[PDB]
């Protein structure tokens, strides 16, 4: 018997060579490869093949290559590839990727993603599938953000703060061992994982450091609390003896250098720059230069993603506002206009879609949106397919080579960025299991279902007291990986070696997954997947111009984008 | 250029199931007063005793349909069937309890078949 | 009022609804939302009504036309759920391709 | 001095004789006997009864025969009797159901139900107290279900799933020993008893039975995993060695056999039989024949309950929705037609009002309410006394002989069938105190306030702002026993004998209250209490038509029911 | 705004009340949380316009007549109570068998 | 509806908003959160129509006058802020001085 390729895709989601619309925008993913045996496809149901003696194996064990959870027929959408294939779970990690079922009677089975009595079956038919999104810019504000963040598709929070505290609403800093302390005993109610970064300023090695030792993941330079170069360097100095990440937003008002000061005091140690288009924070006007450099990690915030007629309006009303600042003094509005600037936003979207900038994140609740890091990423690489065309490089007509440059952006580079890429950011054998399931329709807008640690966490599901779930109100709901003790087992706390070994945990009576946070000090811009471009990047001093190989980077803000009102009811 | 949010556009050509496996036509009657469904994977020779077809063509045996599909017999209906060959280690166990384990042991399957009251153990 | 959290939750639709008709009077195409909030509200208001889910079942397909609504709307809405009190009891009532 | 009756009943609550009306059903229930000695009646307030050395004794320390809790002048409606009494709560259970006060001053005190100053009081006069329903039929897909289940007085949840996954939705199955130990875990945080099912499936002892041993309290076999021969007698031969029950939902599809092989595989063996009537699942057409066997005890689940003239057309469309089924391919309306049934749903209604079904339950959010089991148990009655006519065996004009039929379904029934009616399910001293308090204008509709294991764990209330509790909104809200440590206290967690030998609490880290299943394996019909009836049920094959004594039972569909549009917002 | 818990939760009251009045207008006899939405939202309104809790006493016996809902609903509702801001500050009004 | 957070919180303010601008059509003068309450949701609906920020940061000064509100309210009232999407995506809209 045939099957037709449109009646294959309904039943069992596309195959190779198929494509599939990212909700409302232009761009376009093909199957590469499919790990299926065609009329072996796992499923489940009624009548359906996973099922005892048949799909499902009655003989073995769980330890006896026996999965906790199958989810059949996915399209996974990865820095690694995009491709059709059953993800196989067990003790809360990606143990397989390839074919489930039964070996007695399927051909092609991988051998240890056995359907067995211990299984349970999550339909990924018809669904993209992408690791959980990484936030390296958070500010721990309000907790309502966390369900923010999951309805979007993120799954790990890196920042800092203490609530709505002054500190916290400017800079991701948790200061201090106290602080910290108090926020890792926090976090073991946040059904999302998390990283601490404590405050990257001091003029003694000892008062940072003791904040790496107290539970810190890394470390935040931020202007407000002096990005000189004394915090530059001391920050770096315990970084590199700690092995975590550095991030930085630089001395916008050049008050104790230019950009070239705060790369001298770098002195070619790694760093993370954050919000490197410069709205957000750095050095007036050539910030956004930082993203040339080999040894810099460049992430934007979403606020400016992408450039759109609305931006420069709200940026500039936005500032003027949370620094108090007055229309009527030529100085607030000379520095307004020295940090909010249409010629380095615009070439902000180009560096995207070159792979000079590396990185999203959020900027939640300081300069950014927590809920938005993966609907702007998307946003953007539209606008960029419309602007630009088809990169050179891609094939068949399909947008596989941008799909995969810009899924990297919010996935495996933050976590590579933050020593973290060992457990989280992409769907790989032997990775934690935080994935999130999409509908296309809804691909980069509303996750259908958040996994963590192998249990649903999150989901979009109906009327509680409905015969079933999809009655309405359809709504994001926290599932039951967030209740009772099981928010412990499906989420990780990320902690620095040095804290993890003086057994903060057992002293703080932390119950969560404990993380290591390594190999943070040896990587560089090559490191970043399909974003590892460095290049001189020149900005003029009296026209903010970016020029990149001789060439002015500029592009048009756009009216309307897609993933917008289509969607949201406000 | 209308756009239909997360619509597929698949490629051309059809998707053969089960290729390269022996394929055999066996005519099935439903004996029983009662609808009998049967799915793409279950060891054919193990399938409602009341069905009646020759038990041996069942043997190492499903049907040849889109894996997750079933084929139905209204209570009197007979029809022909498409069988395919069951892959991997070819062993089966639990269902009816005929096999559990190499499908190879065609004498055995069909004593306890014979036993047991499967229609068909010629 | 002894309400219970289904008819706490379902508050919700009814306001979403009252919200998109706003809209849909002041000249806009409506969006996924807004269109499911329409189309379930007036199930529900159906059901206190005492219309059967047959007679639901049919209206359902005629509350908004391709023409009330956004570009690609009618093709992401295959059918719309709701679970409401009739004389009879709660029963679901699911709207099939109600925006043909 | 003499009171009237009326003037006694609104002070006292009703006595001997008196009569309520439940809800705004039909049915009347009449007060059996009453434990009172009239002119001592409990009372509590300001010039009330239970005051320091009259009806409160204030010399006996708490350990002295004194009550942590007594509920004051209850209507207590239970299998036992619908009776008036006093009921009084010790260290989380009901320790004396009779007469509270003060010895000291009092006739006819109870010994051990003194009020002392241990003594915490709630009013009952003018309630109903009812068990906690016991809801044996449970998915776990959204945790929003709970509060569902606690408004409709439903105090313990059995059943299995791991949130919106697929195996789920379809099955109260919580698969293997990791999924097991994760929803164990979650359960600490959910304010309601809780027992798992494992999934029964397999043809090898170890990989089922390793769910037993891992905390699982019963089994669930279930067709959409092979409900084979193999499977069927794999799972009743661990049930038969672990002392835990197995649900089943059998064969539709008749693929490996008919229900007499499916009896055959059960071998006289003990089995809770789900959604009996078959709508809900099982051997089409004649899968409620299994409520004719004395080794089968029957559960119907909720959505067919009663039948009505909406009943067919709402279940027609949901099967061929949740089952992805074409209205245009001819074996899809066959299998629906098969399966959603006038003639048993009919005849279903009868078999409850017959005691051949003994039980209800839910089968929240696969194919059913979470929160009408109690609610559409009082509607069937009601509709079964008026096309039927008061049972035979009442007297005085009382509906008490269907009260008690009817209250055992959800209550007793359940507890019975799991192995848990030691701890649950009825108002019986030695019991745990789960007790749910109606306004008779309220009864089966929405709780007035849920009493967990002594402590109210939910409640109708008002305004957490006002003077006093009652102004609007009046809702359903958590009470003080699901907040912090005491969630632990007041709420059970049922685990096999195997899993509390081996310690897996411990391993786990629960704090609940553990509860053992047992005695599950040497019961049959003969030991449901008012619902014990076998007989040989016989369902034309070809007319679906039910005959039981040579007698064909069917019933018309009603338009309307009580207990509905008078108090449902929506 | 500044919401407090309250005012967030009385705002439900407000909708309920805007659902049952639609329901009313449209011909239907009144259920039980209707009937007690309209009354306790006519409460709170009245407080609002700075009507004393005498004055709400007397007027929410005349908001809803027997022939305005369902049989028993006026023997179910024996007092509706609301706490509202007076210009002299939050007071609880109690209606005494509002539907008589 | 796939409702997010954010959907389902900003209901509040169009329901707000409703109750707000009935007490103004039974001539009451408006206190401190009902006044942000209509700014807001007005921005929220403007974005909905497809208004630029500029246009609502234009309008939102002329929602509401001093004399539809109660003494100091206008002076209570430095800036109202409200988030929706726009055609082009989620902006921040900031109403300065509203009420002069
Ligand atoms: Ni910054
Ligand atoms: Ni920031
Ligand atoms: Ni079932
Ligand atoms: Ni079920
Ligand atoms: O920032
Ligand atoms: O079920």
């Amino acid at each position: 018997m045939k099957i037709n390729r449109q009646q294959y895709a309904e039943s069992y989601g596309p195959t190779v060579g198929d494509q599939v619309r990212l909700a409302d925008t232009d761009l376009w993913i093909e199957v590469e490869k499919d790990y299926t045996t065609y009329g072996d496809e796992a499923n489940f149901g009624g009548g359906k093949v996973l099922r005892e003696g048949m799909g499902e194996n009655g003989t073995y064990t769980r330890t006896e290559n026996v999965l906790d959870l199958l989810l059949t027929n996915a399209l996974i959408l990865d820095y690694t590839g995009i491709y059709k294939a059953d993800i196989g779970v067990k003790d809360g990690y990606i143990v397989g990727i390839g074919k489930g079922g039964n070996p007695d009677i399927m051909d092609g089975v991988t051998p240890n993603m056995i359907v067995g009595t211990a299984t349970e079956v999550i339909a990924a038919e018809g669904k993209i599938v992408t690791a959980g999104g990484i936030d390296t810019h958070v500010h721990f504000i309000n907790p309502d953000q966390v369900d923010v963040a999951l309805a979007n598709g993120i799954t790990t929070l890196f920042g800092g703060g203490t609530g709505p505290a002054e500190g916290s609403k400017a800079t991701t800093v948790t200061p201090g061992p106290w602080n910290i302390e108090k926020m890792l005993k926090s976090t073991e109610g946040l059904p999302i994982n998390v990283g601490i970064l404590g405050k990257g300023h001091g003029s003694s090695i000892a008062p940072i450091m003791e904040q790496i030792d107290a539970g810190a993941a890394g470390l935040k330079i931020h202007e407000d609390w002096g990005a000189t170069p004394a915090s530059i360097d001391r920050s770096l100095t315990v970084a590199d003896e700690a092995d975590v990440q550095v991030a930085i937003h630089s001395d916008t008002l050049n008050e104790a250098g230019f950009l070239e000061d705060t790369l001298r005091a770098i002195n070619g140690r790694v760093i993370h720059s954050f919000h490197v288009e410069g709205a957000g924070g750095g050095h007036a006007p050539d910030i956004m230069a930082m993203a040339g450099h080999p040894n810099v990690l460049p992430s934007s915030t979403n606020p400016t993603r992408p450039f759109t007629v609305n931006t420069i309006d709200e940026h500039l009303d936005m500032l003027m506002v949370c620094h108090h600042l007055k229309q009527n003094i030529p100085e607030d509005v000379a520095f307004a206009d020295s940090r909010i600037r249409p010629e380095t936003i615009a070439a902000e979207d180009i560096l995207h879609d070159l792979g000079i900038i590396s990185m999203m994140s959020t900027d939640a609740l300081a300069m950014g949106r927590a809920g938005e890091m993966v609907l702007r990423t998307w946003q953007t690489a539209d606008k960029m397919k419309k602007q630009r065309g088809p990169l050179a490089e891609e094939k068949n007509g399909s947008d596989n080579f941008r799909a995969k440059r810009y899924v990297s952006k919010y996935t495996i580079n933050p976590a590579i960025a933050q020593g973290i890429a060992h457990e989280v950011g992409s769907i790989e054998e032997g990775k934690f299991a935080d994935l999130v399931l999409w509908e296309p329709k809804f691909f980069g807008v509303k996750a259908d279902r958040v996994i963590k640690g192998g249990i649903i966490a999150y989901a979009q599901i109906g009327d509680p007291s409905a015969s079933i779930p999809t009655p309405q109100p359809v709504m994001g709901r926290r599932m039951y990986g967030t209740v009772g003790d099981l928010i412990h087992d499906t989420n990780i706390t990320f902690m620095s070696k040095s804290s993890i070994q003086q057994g903060v945990p057992a002293k703080l009576g932390l119950k969560r997954r404990i993380g290591t946070v390594k190999n943070c000090r040896n990587i560089g811009k090559k490191d970043m997947k399909w974003n590892d471009v460095t290049t001189d990047i020149d900005i003029n001093p009296e026209t903010y111009e970016v020029k990149v190989d001789g060439e002015v980077l500029t592009c048009e803000p756009v009216k309307e984008l897609p993933m917008a009102q289509r969607y949201f009811l406000f | 250029n209308y756009i239909v949010p997360g619509e597929y556009r698949v490629a051309e050509g059809e998707i053969e199931i089960n290729a390269g496996r022996e394929k055999t036509t066996i005519r099935v009657s439903n004996t029983g007063d009662r609808p009998i469904q049967v799915g793409s994977h279950i060891h054919f020779v193990e399938v409602n005793k009341e069905l009646l077809f020759d038990r041996a063509e069942g043997i190492g045996r499903r049907l040849n349909i889109p894996s997750g599909t079933a084929a139905r017999f209204e209570p009197g209906e007979e029809m022909e069937v498409e069988l395919t060959e069951l892959g991997g280690n070819r062993e089966v166990f639990g269902i009816s309890d005929l096999t559990n384990g190499s499908v190879d042991n065609k004498e055995l399957i069909l004593q306890r078949a014979k036993e047991l009251g499967y229609k068909g153990v010629e | 009022m002894h309400l219970n959290p289904a008819e706490k939750e379902k508050l919700q639709i009814f306001l979403a609804s009252e919200l998109a008709l706003k809209r849909k009077a002041r000249g806009l195409k409506l969006n996924y939302p807004e269109a499911v909030a329409i189309i379930t509200s007036f199930i529900m208001e159906g059901a206190r009504d005492g219309k059967t889910v047959a007679m639901l079942m049919e209206e359902g397909k005629h509350v908004l036309t391709r023409d009330d609504v956004m570009e690609g709307v009618p093709e992401m809405i295959d059918d719309i759920q709701a679970e409401a009190t009739f004389p009879d009891g709660t029963k679901l009532v699911t709207v099939h391709n109600p925006i043909s």
